[PDB]
């Protein structure tokens, strides 16, 4: 809910398999759709990948699609973002944000993470 | 005065709603962002503080939303999946929590959960079963003779596109599998279960803009391959009644298809064992191809109204003082 604890990783040059993870707070994990965003050093925020309430329904994006894939257990408060074949242009400061909205823009989205960095080069 | 000042907080309390009407109307024009299915029923309740009293979305388990944009974190902007209803305000997954606890409060065991929405393709996938196993002759050629009649009848208004990968498998005990097996196997690039979740972004993508979507799906024999998975297809029973007709039919088409006759009985007795009410959406018993092509059509056309309503009418700008 409110508070949402990025455990993530560091940084790799190529290939990788890291398996970054967001913790929320409170028992209303459930009744927000989570997300996975990223801000490059000098780019904007962009839609990474959001996986729904019960977790039946995922999408990401299409910069992303086979590389990385997004998970949430409900019984641990806790949603994922397996990546894997890292590349430069994956360079980001990697958010986790929750929405009582299914949505894959920054504005309608309702609690943020701190960020973790990661780094390809 | 006491008085003018309650007269006060009405008037902030109507310009709320005058301001949440407004809104209301300028989505009306907007495209459909996602579709839902729920798993429970709403009721719209006096306490509810809706945006705009009185325009509350209620629906029941089950039924399907078209959901145009985010009021607030409270409320959606949408409308029930059906002809004749018309966009309102539907709560939020945060909005039914907060309610179903103040109903329990008064409520009147010793010791004193199920999300309630879905998200789902924006037009439900047209899928066919039976009368027996897809890729064999009796049943492709029947399929087929469907399928080329749903191009015909609805063209431009369709889209029929092949799934040959198997996805009965994107269910939550698959594709969303915590344990430290999946945490692997997503490791690989080329885990199975990539053009698995790479197939079903595609189908979400070919529903959004409200065309008719049919799927071939070469895997799918039976509703029960695809009630876990948060497609939500229209079932389509292509059924042949009787088991002595089916096999003549098997036998017709030469020993190739005889041999597998066994495999090609027990898949259309497992269909006949469904359930129908729970099981299938459409069931096509009919004798004749044109019949059924008729009930097929009758109810894809009843689906369409649905999820094409009328645009509502525009305020006459004469009736307007300046
Ligand atoms: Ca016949
Ligand atoms: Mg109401």
């Amino acid at each position: 809910q409110v508070q949402l604890q990025e455990s993530g990783g560091g940084l790799v040059q190529a290939g990788g398999s890291l398996r970054l993870s967001c913790v929320a707070s409170g028992r209303t994990f459930s009744s927000y759709a989570m997300g996975w965003f990223r801000q490059a050093p000098g780019k904007e925020r962009e839609f990474v990948a959001a996986i729904d309430w019960s977790g039946g329904t995922a999408s990401h994006a299409d910069s992303v699609k086979g590389r990385f894939t997004i998970s949430r257990d409900n019984a641990k408060n806790t949603v994922y973002l397996q990546m894997n074949s890292l590349k430069p242009e994956d360079t980001a400061v990697y958010y986790c944000a929750a929405s009582s909205y299914w949505s894959r823009s920054v504005d309608e989205y309702d609690y943020w993470g701190q960020g973790t960095q990661v780094t390809v080069s | 005065s006491d008085v003018s000042l309650e007269e006060d907080r009405e008037a902030v309390r109507r310009e709320a709603e005058r301001q949440a009407q407004a809104q209301l109307e300028k989505a009306k024009t907007k495209p459909v962002a996602f579709a839902v299915r729920t798993n429970v029923r709403y009721s719209a309740a006096q306490e509810d503080d809706v945006p705009v009293p009185g325009m509350a979305i209620s629906f029941e388990a089950k039924d399907f939303l078209h959901v145009k944009e985010k009021f607030n974190n409270d409320w959606w902007i949408g409308r029930l999946v059906k002809e004749g209803c018309e966009i309102g305000f539907i709560p939020s997954p945060v909005k039914l929590e907060n309610m179903r606890l103040q109903h329990e409060q008064r409520a009147k065991k010793r010791m004193p959960h199920t999300p309630p929405y879905d998200v789902v393709p924006s037009m439900r996938p047209v899928v066919l079963v039976g009368p027996s196993l897809k890729g064999y002759e009796v049943t492709d050629m029947m399929q087929k003779a469907l399928f080329d009649f749903l191009k015909h009848r609805f063209e431009g208004r369709i889209s029929i596109t092949r799934v040959t990968a198997d996805i009965s498998l994107a269910k939550r005990s698959v594709l969303n599998n915590p344990s430290k097996h999946a945490i692997i196997e997503r490791s690989n690039t080329r885990s199975s279960l990539a053009e698995v979740q790479s197939e079903i972004e595609r189908i979400f993508e070919l529903a959004r803009t409200l065309q008719l979507v049919v799927l071939d799906a070469d895997t799918i024999n039976h509703p029960a391959q695809l009630s876990k998975t948060s497609l939500a297809p229209i079932i389509v029973y292509v059924k042949i009644s009787s088991p002595k007709v089916l096999q003549r039919l098997i036998k017709s088409r030469g020993k190739s298809q005889a041999k597998h006759l066994n495999v090609q009985m027990v898949a259309a007795d497992k269909l006949a064992q469904c359930p129908p009410q729970e099981s299938f959406d459409v069931i096509l018993d009919e004798n004749q191809l044109e019949d059924a092509c008729e009930h097929l059509a009758d109810y894809l056309e009843a689906y369409w109204k649905a999820t094409h309503p009328p645009s509502s009418n525009l305020p006459n700008p004469l009736l307007s003082r300046t």
